[PDB]
């Protein structure tokens, strides 16, 4: 996630009204709700992601020094 | 029309997955260290499992 362009999207975010207004708003295809839903797992995924390149760092790090340690016998 | 169900089945796949995606969300030193790095190969896949999961919720949410 970028902070500039996810500040941005937080303030136009947390500004919508209540699940009954967007839902009364177009009741042929709950729009509104699902491009929450969508803005939701959009950063729950990038949350996960990030922690998923922390911990494959580190694993290429034990990869690299046990290596080392092979090398060093 | 109205899209009353299409959004409630929506939600109960959606909401199972993302709770199954949270589940998955947690010389004799070069041995130790080896068995080390094995543990850390599995957190590796385990936690990337989780994010393809989640990801794969994306997408039907976004289909």
């Amino acid at each position: 996630r970028d902070m500039a362009v996810w500040g941005r999207v937080r303030s136009c975010y947390k500004a919508a009204p209540a699940a009954k207004k967007l839902d009364a708003e177009m009741p042929n295809t709950l729009f509104g709700s699902v491009a929450l839903m969508y803005i939701k797992q959009v950063r729950r995924v990038a949350r996960k992601a990030v922690l998923q390149r922390e911990l494959a760092a580190k694993l290429a790090k034990a990869q690299q020094d046990l290596a080392d340690k092979q090398a060093a016998l | 029309t109205s899209a009353a169900e299409a959004v409630e089945e929506l939600k109960a796949k959606v909401a199972e997955l993302r709770e199954q995606a949270a589940a998955e969300a947690a010389q004799a030193a070069i041995e130790k260290l080896t068995a080390a790095a094995e543990a850390a190969t599995e957190a590796d896949a385990r936690a990337q499992a989780a994010v393809a999961l989640e990801k794969q919720a994306l997408d039907e949410v976004v289909a």
